[PDB]
């Protein structure tokens, strides 16, 4: 009955590991779900969130915000996944967050904005690249929200979340490594307007041979 | 997240021990100050809009270039950002002030901020300046309210300062 | 930046298709119009100053109290600013004529207009007058299509301001 | 359906913004062009038949074996079809000239072209010749911009077919 | 979507024929009017803000209850919507006017609008009223411009009206 | 995005000045060439399929290995990609040509392209080669059209070249 | 690459569950069959050449005009290619038999088949004949399950080509 | 993905050749062993829960600290993760074992695992240890089943080992 307990050596604790990565609560995510009866506030909070998750976390002006999509949420008749479709089909996202960056760049950033995951393999990135010319851009983004896993988790009536930076199923390697690259600090946000323009955080070089290394 | 209480807990945990009686007495006392603490926060929130407005005016009177073509605060678009930013920082600071801990501020608000600013080309120095400008105005209110029971808030005032300063530093 | 030429490219690009006849037709439009547009710009650019003076002035007639002490219109600094600002509006307008699109206006002036104005307590109204007064003057130096173009853009701001 | 006019409306609509100068410029382009376009259509419409005969024919010269028994070009039914089909292509082309956009072409002809052709084993090549032969004839009845327009659209199909 | 040209095409398609010469002459003339057509649109867009502002004032002077507690335009939140709505309708109308066809307006705006309004408890009647108020003001501008080459716009003016009216009717 | 006009604007903005008369005369002249400019584009788009088809044939006649087992163009799947790629590049180039500016091309297409190719193991050299092959064929059409009013297109031809070359260079 | 074994792993993997009895049953199937599959491959591999010659040839009988000057079948280069290509098809087929899945076929041959063929104007038809002729010959050297397997795969391509 | 068969194919492809008769005989024999192969897998999957449970016990008896306050396996939440992880690794290993190829394991499971562990501050060494502990237990079952026809499984046993080891190595 010694009940030797003891401080131990490492003394890492719960919190320290995540502060080291710098997630600061980005990896933990609390999903937000809409209800058929909802306060306008509850709709607002959803809009607030939706914007952030699909946008770079870039600043959104009132002018930038599309009121017609915001209208209809109060009404109903728009599924929240369909609301999120309206965004990105928006000129706002295409002209900014699409034009500047390379095809590869927006694919990774879509795959981030719409889903937490960074891209597990080179081939799937390539699958969307086949689409670029194969079909119209609108289809390809539509394909993401239409993809199964978008549906599987936060499928309907749910704001997308950066479920990345936790264990998700079938993550082919370097989930954390790629995500570490793709997420800057919580305050920090991908910027439509940036020096050196915008380049893929993840090395094109990799996506197969090695784990990425990026400034944090 | 974290705050004064939670923090002390965590520390205790790693030692592997129940909370020291001494340590309780830190928290016990901290409680007593609550009322003061609260009013402090209230004062900021109450004056928020103005604090900013004010600080800005002064910022731009000083660093004329920011508002000139080629500067960072020009044109409107940018200006807007700059205002928004100031606000945010403030917002956080407040949060911290309530919590009784820097953390919240450091993590959500300051983390990565410098690098962002760099990438944008925003001159970190000026940002820092603004933060201070805010600081002084804010304290102004914290320290001179109306209809509140008279007493000493210094302790809180200084802690407030520190938060502002951590901000200034990590941005700069 | 939104101009005719950029847009058609954009639309073409989105679909993932080469520029076909459809778009070129559009582009052609932009180019034929330009001659008028360009003319207008040359006219505004030249009379800039005079337009500015006249406008600033007007505003004060319209809102006498502004010039009283303790107000915003009062003390030279403010007047200087007021001048500067209007210059800007004008500047951009010219730009937009030349670019053949609202683009320039949108990005410099319009985006973030509200919040700026709110936080510094600039009343849209003022600017508007400036513009209107301008519009009236422009309505002499120009004529026909050149004029029409000038108006369009001037207005576009009125609408954005209000 | 994609025409100049429809698109600008669409784009305006998406953004949720009034039609501003930008779009009108574009529109102006179209309708200015129309005069030429319209002319071309009147010319094709009139000579339709003759163009069709000539084309169908050509194809057979180009690919003699088609007319042999057991082939596709053989037996009247098929010939009738062959005629019909080309008529269609032509028909649409006219449409597109008038509409001032590829729209009509896209929706009737292009979309699903491949699979149709695959499942019935129609060789794109054939159609192409038809078109080319046509293009050559058209290159006499028309001239200047009218001509240019005619070509654009004719080609657009060549490219879609190939 | 659809417009005057496309429409005529579609009709022709189902008959299976090239366009009748008669039919061309509809479009040929339609082209000629373009310039007029355009200016009309331009006039609306140019005055937009005003058109609305105006109509609203009059709407609320008439139906005072809308703005009183318990009415549909109260409180602010609602008011805002109501303004926004008016605008939208206008926006569409314009679109149509350019196209030379009601469709766009009917399809993306009007269809099912009635029912919505019903479900909400918005009085369709009043909405319709507003539409007209707008109509009159709008025409006002279309029909009395400055610096445009003088001629007859009636043809266009009436078509404009009709669009407004389709709106009024389907809402009502 | 960007193009010739917008560009000049932007420059002027940072100086904080109205456009120089000299600068206008760049744009004024640019306008005059429009018609030529346009036809150039038209020629490319018109021949697109061919341009590629052609270039490919020549590419593969030269570098037999690409199509042999172990090469980069083998098997079908890969081949397809390689064709697609060429096309894309072309598409962009065209865009640029219209705009009167490299940007669009650089930003959407060329940026990062090299590195991609590297990571894949695609031989950058060969890609570049293809680009040129395309260039020559393309010019071929631009410069020898039918039914067009005869004149000098050189100015445009050269600018076209440059675009192709920026491509070649940044890939290589 | 799609084989029986890879798929079950994939499916197991997706769900995030261990390989249970269900999947193993499936795998077992693949292995039992292999004996027949393997046999077939040995037979094709050996007669390869002869099959190829016969096929190429056939195609020409079927489509005489190909061998005429100015056509695709004409001039040795093309003939060489034609040979090569068919070899490939065969090669892969063998592979697929051995791998126990369509996988090999899918990734080499099928994916992107259309566009390749379109851009170079290779008529699927041709290949098909090649295959058919082959199938007919194979229908002598083989028998029972070995045969059945051979067919399946050969066909699979016919269907993909058409 | 890949496995034994597919692999051999791929090799053959790059040579551009039909499969060597010699090479067939690799696969022919591989088939024969199937039955053995299968049972091996079955044994692991059947005992899964246990394998882990066991390994853990031993892991924690050895490295007491992991389970002590401040250690990496403490508190519950962490513990859970650590268990989950072990499982996963196992799961993969199994997969490989069936395929007859490391690949699957290397790609999805191993690649960048190390780096993850590093970033977290998890001690790679301990993880590796666990892997081995698992290995031994697992083999235990593979090699001593009930109701199976008695014969030699060594060949498979060793290949199993190797997989475990690749894991151990790349983590470590
Ligand atoms: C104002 C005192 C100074 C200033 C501000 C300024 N900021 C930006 C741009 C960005 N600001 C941020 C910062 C944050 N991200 C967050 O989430 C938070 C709160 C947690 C902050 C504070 C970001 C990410 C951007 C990028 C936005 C985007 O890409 O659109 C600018 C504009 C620079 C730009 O090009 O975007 C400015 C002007 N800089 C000054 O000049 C003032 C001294
Ligand atoms: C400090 C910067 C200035 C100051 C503060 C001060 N406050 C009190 C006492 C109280 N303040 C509150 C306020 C709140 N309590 C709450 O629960 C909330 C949120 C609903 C608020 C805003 C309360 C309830 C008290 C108790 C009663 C009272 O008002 O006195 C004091 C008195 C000392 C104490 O420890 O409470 C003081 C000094 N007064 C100043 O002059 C400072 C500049
Ligand atoms: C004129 C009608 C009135 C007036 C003007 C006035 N303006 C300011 C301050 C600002 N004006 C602007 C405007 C712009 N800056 C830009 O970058 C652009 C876009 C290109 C515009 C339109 C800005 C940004 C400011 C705010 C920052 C600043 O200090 O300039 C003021 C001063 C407000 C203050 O309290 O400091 C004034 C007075 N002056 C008059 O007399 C009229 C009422
Ligand atoms: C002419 C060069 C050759 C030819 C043509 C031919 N076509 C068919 C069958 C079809 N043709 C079409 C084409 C269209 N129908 C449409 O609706 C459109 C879009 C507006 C097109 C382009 C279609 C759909 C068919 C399928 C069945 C049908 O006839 O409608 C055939 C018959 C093939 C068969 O076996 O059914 C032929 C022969 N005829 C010749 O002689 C030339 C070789
Ligand atoms: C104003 C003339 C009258 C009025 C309008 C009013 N509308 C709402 C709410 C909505 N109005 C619409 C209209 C549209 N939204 C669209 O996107 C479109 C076209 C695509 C239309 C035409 C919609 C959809 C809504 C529903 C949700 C919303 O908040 O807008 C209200 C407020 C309803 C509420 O209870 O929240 C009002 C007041 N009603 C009046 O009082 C005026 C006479
Ligand atoms: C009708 C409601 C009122 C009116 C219109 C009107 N306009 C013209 C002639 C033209 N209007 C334009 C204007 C434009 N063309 C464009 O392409 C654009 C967008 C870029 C615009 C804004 C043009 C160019 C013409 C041609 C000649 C001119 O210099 O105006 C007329 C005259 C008839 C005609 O078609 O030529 C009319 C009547 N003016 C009125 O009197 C009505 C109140
Ligand atoms: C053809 C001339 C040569 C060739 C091409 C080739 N490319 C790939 C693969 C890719 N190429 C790209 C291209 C782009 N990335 C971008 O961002 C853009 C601009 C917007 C483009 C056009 C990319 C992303 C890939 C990767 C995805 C994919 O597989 O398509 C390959 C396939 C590589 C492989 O090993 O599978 C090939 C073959 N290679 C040649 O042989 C020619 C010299
Ligand atoms: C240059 C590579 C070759 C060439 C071109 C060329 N074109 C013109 C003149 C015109 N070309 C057009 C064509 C269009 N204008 C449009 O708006 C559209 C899209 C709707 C097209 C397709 C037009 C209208 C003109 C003007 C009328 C005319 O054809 O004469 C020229 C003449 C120079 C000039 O117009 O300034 C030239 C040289 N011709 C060559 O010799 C080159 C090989
Ligand atoms: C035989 C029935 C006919 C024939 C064929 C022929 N093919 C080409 C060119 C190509 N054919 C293929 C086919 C493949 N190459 C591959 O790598 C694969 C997958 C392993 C296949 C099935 C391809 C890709 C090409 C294009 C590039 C190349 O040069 O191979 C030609 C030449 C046509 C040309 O313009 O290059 C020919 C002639 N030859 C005959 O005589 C028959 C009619
Ligand atoms: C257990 C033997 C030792 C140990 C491990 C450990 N891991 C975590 C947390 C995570 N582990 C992973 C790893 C994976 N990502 C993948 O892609 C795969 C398969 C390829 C694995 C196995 C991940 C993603 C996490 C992070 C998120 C999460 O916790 O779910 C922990 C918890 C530490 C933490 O704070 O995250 C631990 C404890 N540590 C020990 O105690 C053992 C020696
Ligand atoms: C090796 C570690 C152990 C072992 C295995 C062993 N198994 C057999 C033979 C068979 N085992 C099975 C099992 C399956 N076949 C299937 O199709 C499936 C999936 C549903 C399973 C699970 C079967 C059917 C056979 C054939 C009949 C039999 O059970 O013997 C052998 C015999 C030799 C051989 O298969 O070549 C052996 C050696 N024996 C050991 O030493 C360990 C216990």
């Amino acid at each position: 009955y010694s009940a030797f307990v003891r401080p131990a050596d490492q003394a890492t604790a719960d919190g320290a590991a995540q502060t080291k990565l710098g997630i600061t609560a980005i990896a933990p995510d609390q999903g937000v779900e809409l209800r058929p009866n909802f306060t306008e506030a509850d709709v607002i909070t959803v809009i607030r969130a939706a914007y952030k998750q699909l946008f770079g976390n870039t600043y959104i002006l009132e002018s930038e915000r599309v009121i017609q999509a915001e209208s209809l949420l109060r009404n109903g008749s728009i599924s929240v996944r369909e609301f999120i479709r309206i965004l990105a089909k928006s000129d706002l996202y295409k002209e900014r967050f699409f034009r500047c960056t390379s095809n590869n760049r927006f694919i990774e950033l879509n795959l981030k904005h719409l889903l937490g995951r960074a891209p597990y393999n080179q081939g799937e990135i390539a699958e969307h690249l086949d689409r670029y010319c194969q079909s119209g851009y609108d289809a390809e983004i539509d394909s993401y929200i239409d993809s199964d896993e978008y549906r599987r988790v936060f499928g309907e009536n749910t704001v997308p979340y950066f479920r990345g930076f936790k264990y998700q199923v079938g993550q082919s390697a370097a989930a954390f490594e790629r995500m570490r690259a793709l997420y800057s600090g919580d305050a920090g946000s991908d910027t439509d307007r940036n020096q050196n323009g915008q380049r893929t955080e993840l090395t094109s070089g990799l996506a197969d041979p090695a784990q990425p290394v990026r400034a944090r | 997240m974290q705050d004064a209480f939670t923090k002390a807990i965590v520390a205790a945990d790693l030692r592997g021990s129940f909370l020291s009686e001494q340590e309780l007495n830190q928290l016990t006392n901290l409680v007593k100050e609550s009322n003061k603490r609260l009013d402090a926060v209230n004062a900021i929130t109450g004056n928020a809009a103005e604090i900013i407005s004010d600080a800005a005016h002064k910022l731009f009177a000083e660093q004329t270039d920011l508002i000139r073509p080629g500067g960072n605060a020009y044109p409107n678009r940018r200006m807007a950002a700059c205002l928004r930013d100031m606000e945010i920082i403030l917002r956080y600071v407040s949060y911290a002030l309530l919590a009784g801990d820097a953390s919240v501020l450091e993590d959500r608000c300051l983390n990565g901020l410098k690098e962002t600013y760099v990438a944008l080309g925003t001159p970190t120095r000026s940002v820092a300046r603004a933060v201070q400008l805010m600081k002084e105005t804010a304290i102004g209110y914290v320290n001179s309210p109306s209809g509140v029971t008279r007493g000493d808030c210094s302790a809180l005032v200084n802690e407030a300062a520190t938060y502002f300063d951590k901000a200034a530093a990590s941005i700069a | 930046m939104k101009t005719v030429i950029t847009e058609v490219i954009a639309s073409a690009d989105s679909q993932g298709r080469f520029l076909n006849n459809t778009e070129l037709q559009a582009a052609n439009g932009r180019f034929q119009r330009a001659t008028a547009s360009m003319e207008a710009a040359r006219a505004l650019t030249s009379n800039a100053d005079s337009l500015v003076k006249g406008a600033v002035q007007e505003v004060y007639n319209k809102f006498p109290y502004l010039t009283q002490p303790g107000q915003m219109g009062y003390g030279d600094t403010n007047q200087a600013k007021c001048a500067r600002d209007i210059s800007h509006y004008l500047r951009f307008i010219t730009y937009s004529l030349v670019a053949g699109g609202t683009g320039p206006l949108d990005d410099y002036i319009v985006a973030g207009l509200r919040e700026v104005n709110r936080t510094f307590n600039l009343s849209p109204s003022w600017y508007i007058e400036a513009l209107k007064h301008i519009k009236g003057k422009v309505g002499s130096q120009l004529s026909g299509q050149p004029l029409t173009e000038a108006n369009a853009y001037i207005d576009y701001c009125i609408n954005a301001l209000s």
